[PDB]
């Protein structure tokens, strides 16, 4: 065969290629539901202090979720997306990254920020859009961003970060400072055309990026039987020439091993990797707990003490957030462009005049200056 | 007028229109993200159980594909009623809408068409929706010959305008003001009825000034009419444009010819907003009657902010103050 | 494993799944370069009259290409896209379809129209935008359409027809009249997000559609090494749960067998099929010629006679096209909407007035009325 | 003025700007469909051999991915100069452009930005390009706060405006009038130089009427200025807007304040075209000076036709006739 599009032999028999869906890409697991390491040769033997940091980040994230979720139900904040079931994927993968690796994601990635030590007061400031929000109160709650922690500000439109992440990985390659980009998205977001753009560009442009797809069987109400008919998202990787694997998202050690190894090869080889972590819409926290217990690294007393301390750290940050003023309304006009166009200043000026005369009708009491 | 009615809010009046469509048009299907279980604003509740899983169904999470798929259905003559979950997410379909749906009939010499397509989508601000749950994209579509863009102001207007869009033989975008989905209910007929497209409605007559708006902002300028009459003894003529394109140039010029003054208002940003099209046209046809500059009271030229929403929107006070100055020009 | 997104076992060993690119999906072939049937059990034994129709459609298409291509070079028409190398994919696949199967495509599908007997004068009318064009002269040359022959009018934006084709297949399923849709596109167009939308919707909505991808190794200047890194486009089918095959696009019999069998199963099972036909940017016409000769169904004399007759049919249609007037300028305004809006009539009226006064400055001589 | 110059046509002045950028900015890369071999309009010829295959490279055929990829580069601080092969095909990227690039800085509190992004694209009619090789999409982008849209009228204007877009710290769309790529050449400096954004240019002063246009249509209204002076002894002030947003409101009002009359012209369709934004603004700021209605002479509200192009475009005769009536209003 002499065709430039494909390397292949002839076949002289008509045979359609069938998807293997019933017996799909198997799910990599390191520890069972009792926290037992299943195959010692796969054990990462993470040191105690790091593993406890994993546990504590997962649980502190869960405490904050509980509080902010209830806050949403009471109408004190307008929107919340929790991390339940996603603590393991996010803390375990973040731990395998370098601190300066650039992270793109969307709604279930607060675990990454938590592992990277983002202050509770800042998760709070964004949710309340208060003066302490470096996002200046402009986006809906849970749209976190941190330039210091290399965490690209979340946006609501699904899958848009995927080809952007590939660009940032291309740019990193050129800069030659050994960094990877990771890009998280859900299985529903993987149906958008921007996922096909990102996947394809990453392979043809040879970019050091890890695609991390979290598959929980649902996109809002839509089960996966209605989202795709192939063997999940992992089965799609090899079709773009991307090395792919599927892991148990309830096993922090399995997420960690796959992420660590993807990072090593992506960076060395300038090639993309796809990790599909399976989760539920048995739980990453309890599974790691059973592991801590069996090593003698945790116990009931420590667990109750930590539950109490984390609750109070969260509530201290919560109460302080609720009490801060919102930013000056002047800030609705800045950062539209880097500079402020004169015609936009003129609109800023019209609001100032408007509030001089009609301000009694606006909630000026809560906003700074 | 229209037979037995029932108190419906806007979401309910939407389901009523969709139910009536499926009942009388066996080709019609409704599809989009999460429509099967009733939709995230409850606009398709009960319809899949009633009409079947082949007629009311979920697609993958892909907007370009939702519109492209809908166009293909409509090419066969079948009615396709697509939903985009928030108007903010219609942009991935912008190429299918603008390069394809809008041009389908023209470019084929009327050998093919997608006129049986309707795309319905939640629209406009909601108090806390910030950048991507708040947008009013109508002006982006207004520059595209070949689509119709329609926006009602109440439950009764919604059902009759949606029925017209569904039945019209041109691709239509119907934008549903989401902040009204569960607001006050009004009486809405149970059975089908139509309100004409490309026809504005004068909901209050007046003599001193014309006010034009659409969607939720119609209730804003109704209150401004009250304020003005009360505070300034100024008689406002209040007009709901309803159809963005093709728009009722005639009804708006007739009014401005009578009053001599116009204020247009919309939540979308000023620059390139649809108020500039109405403004420039009115100026061309009514130039010799204009007592004062046509005013546009619109959102600022910024993205739509979360926490600063109260200061962003063109509320009754912004509009009243603009009208005041215009009266004294 | 209890995850709703995937049916799979656990694995206890970290193993990334690798693409098989070097040894890809093999290329189905029926007849060799000498027109010899390679494996008699795959022979379609098409009757002589049909096979001659294939040959004659391929060659007449090639004659028309030659003439119109030269016409473009001389500037008598503004644009042309030829069918060289694509005659086999298009005539062989069209022949496996029912006549009423709906066809979507783009620039290399005139072969389908030719097999379906579209008059030469109409291919010409569209290229010249003359009064006989049912497209009313509105689109660039080669943007053919025929409602009678079930061939959806071509548009320039690549890949847009792919999810539209899936919709028309869904609608056909519902109507229950045993029809399939076929959708042709190139390997470059398969990189657009609309291909990922179409492929995915076809599988989850269970649509009777054949995706026909023509892979010639290039998209304008861009070789496939720059277009994708997986095993061509066929390798992507199984990932969407779509049955896929790759064929020799120089072998009309191989294209025919795969198309016929795809149509049978798509219609019966309501499922999509993907055919990737490999071609060059050895030739389908000569290969079928060697087959005709070996069966005793053709010869030099017949070939010279047909070359002469087809040249004259084409030139008769050509000269007539060139001599017809273009449509009335009134037709620039109709079909924008079904009805003509009053404000659009008003613009029609302004052009009429404009031409009353300034018409000497417009090429009114060539346009009807 | 600017050192050694050389006769360049517009395509050449583009390659000159791109070459100068890559020479002085080591982060800069150029990517899109078929740019490696020089591009389908020859705008990147020689640049990959000169600067390397990692800096001037082909992407897959996917516009949403081209813009998304470019945004990701720019997020790291590197200069990304993306090409979209025809402005007509920019629409698949409309969501990345409008929901992402345009909002990137705002929504992050300036923690992140894509200001080092420029998207350059062929634009406007070409004699025979019909629906999808002819479009002028600027007005679709004008309603989007956060992007800049820029359009030059000649080789010299092109290089200096493109250099500003490349260097400006905001995402820019630069639209290159393709019918000028190989038209008349003019002297263009070899070395880099900048023309300011958001600044119109008065290329001919006059006293009776103001004419505004951009791109190729600037040469149209220059000829209309000649016609008018010759046939009517009317003194036209001729203005090239250059930047669509943010636009030079000041220069245009100053002129209309002097002349009392305005005609705006563009190839894009009338309805929702950018002329309505200039018209409505000028009317608001210059109301008391207007001697006659502001005229808009634009393409009709239809898709752009193949064979009927000569009758579609707002040519010198259409404009002259509109000016005539305006003079006699
Ligand atoms: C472009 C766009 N369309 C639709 C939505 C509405 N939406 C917000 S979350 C979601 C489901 C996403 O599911 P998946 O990606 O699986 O993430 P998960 O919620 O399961 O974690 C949808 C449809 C959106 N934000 N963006
Ligand atoms: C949306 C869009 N982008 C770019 C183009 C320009 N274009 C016309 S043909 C072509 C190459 C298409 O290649 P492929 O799909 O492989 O078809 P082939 O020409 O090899 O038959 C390109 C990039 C287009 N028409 N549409
Ligand atoms: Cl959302
Ligand atoms: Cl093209
Ligand atoms: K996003
Ligand atoms: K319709
Ligand atoms: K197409
Ligand atoms: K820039
Ligand atoms: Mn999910
Ligand atoms: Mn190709």
């Amino acid at each position: 065969p002499q065709f430039p599009g494909a390397s292949a032999e002839f076949i002289d028999k008509l045979e359609f290629i069938q998807p293997n869906v019933i017996s799909g890409i198997p799910i990599y697991r390191v520890m069972d539901r009792q926290g037992q390491i299943i195959n010692p040769s796969e054990d990462p033997h993470l040191p105690k202090e790091k593993v406890l940091k994993l546990y504590k980040s997962m649980t502190l994230l869960n405490t904050m979720d509980r509080i902010l979720y209830e806050s949403q139900r009471q109408g004190r904040i307008s929107f919340y997306m929790t991390n339940y079931g996603e603590e393991g994927t996010h803390v375990g993968s973040a731990a395998a990254l370098d601190n300066t690796d650039l992270v793109f994601g969307q709604y279930r990635e607060a675990g990454v920020l938590m592992y990277r030590d983002y202050p509770l007061e800042l998760f709070m400031a964004q949710c309340y859009g208060n003066i302490s929000d470096l996002g200046k109160g402009r986006q809906m709650p849970v749209h976190y961003g941190c330039k210091e922690r290399h965490f690209v500000t979340i946006s609501s439109p699904l899958a848009t970060q995927i080809p952007q992440a590939v660009g940032a990985a291309y740019a990193a390659k050129r800069a030659n400072a050994n960094r990877v980009v990771i890009c998280y998205f859900g299985e529903g977001a993987a149906s958008e055309g921007d996922a096909h753009a990102g996947f394809n560009f990453a392979a043809t442009l040879e970019c050091p990026i890890i695609f991390f797809c979290r598959n929980n069987g649902y996109a809002i109400s839509t089960p996966t039987s209605e989202q795709y008919r192939g063997d999940g998202i992992a089965a799609r990787g090899p079709g773009y020439g991307i090395m792919s694997i599927r892991v148990d998202g309830n096993d922090v050690f399995a997420v960690y091993n796959a992420t660590k190894e993807a990072r090593r090869r992506a960076v060395a080889e300038n090639q993309p990797f796809l990790i599909e972590a399976m989760t539920y819409r048995d739980h990453p926290i309890s599974r790691l707990r059973h592991y801590l217990l069996s090593q003698g690294w945790w116990d009931e007393e420590q667990e109750k003490a930590w539950r109490k301390q984390s609750r109070r750290k969260v509530m201290e940050a919560f109460e302080q957030a609720e009490r801060k003023p919102k930013p000056n309304p002047n800030l609705l006009f800045s950062d539209v462009y880097q500079e402020m166009p004169a015609q936009l200043r003129k609109q800023q000026e019209s609001l100032a005049r408007h509030l001089q005369t009609y301000g009694e009708h606006y909630p000026l009491d809560h906003f700074d200056k | 007028e229209y037979g037995q009615t029932q108190k419906m809010n806007l979401f309910q009046s939407v389901t009523s229109a969709l139910d009536n469509s499926l009942a009388k048009d066996p080709t019609a299907v409704i599809f989009g993200e999460d429509v099967a279980f009733g939709g995230v604003f409850r606009c398709t509740v009960g319809l899949r159980d009633k009409y079947g899983k082949d007629r009311v169904f979920n697609t993958p999470l892909c907007e370009q594909g939702i519109v492209g798929f809908g166009i293909g259905i409509a090419v066969t003559g079948a009615t396709a009623i697509a939903e985009i979950q928030f108007a903010d997410y219609i942009f991935p379909a912008f190429d299918q809408i603008v390069n394809e749906a809008a041009k389908y009939r023209y470019r084929s010499g009327d050998l093919f068409n997608c006129g049986s397509l309707t795309i319905r989508s939640p629209w406009g601000c909601v108090g806390h929706g910030a950048l991507y749950h708040s947008q009013s994209p109508e002006a982006f579509f207004a520059h595209c010959p070949g689509i119709k863009v329609v926006i009602p102001r109440s439950p009764f207007q919604a059902k009759g305008l949606l029925l017209s869009c569904i039945e019209d033989k041109n691709p239509c975008i119907f934008f549903e003001p989401k902040i009204l989905y569960r607001a006050a209910a009004e009486e809405v007929p149970i059975e089908p009825y139509n309100i004409p497209l490309s026809q504005a409605e004068v909901i209050q007559e007046g003599s001193d000034v014309t006010l034009v708006a659409w969607g939720t902002q119609v209730h804003v300028i109704r209150e401004v009419a009250s304020m003005a009459k009360e505070k300034l003894g100024v008689s406002c003529e209040v007009i709901d444009l309803r159809t963005i394109i093709p728009w009722d140039v005639d009804t708006i010029c007739k009014s401005v010819i009578k009053t001599g003054r116009l204020l247009i208002s919309h939540e979308a940003p000023l620059t390139g907003g649809f108020a500039s099209e109405i403004s420039s046209t009115v100026q061309e046809e009514c130039f010799l009657n204009l007592e004062a500059p046509i005013s546009r009271v619109c959102g600022y030229d910024t993205p739509f902010p979360h926490i600063f929403e109260p200061f962003y929107i063109p509320d009754k006070w912004k509009c009243y103050d603009a009208l005041r100055k215009m009266i004294n020009y």
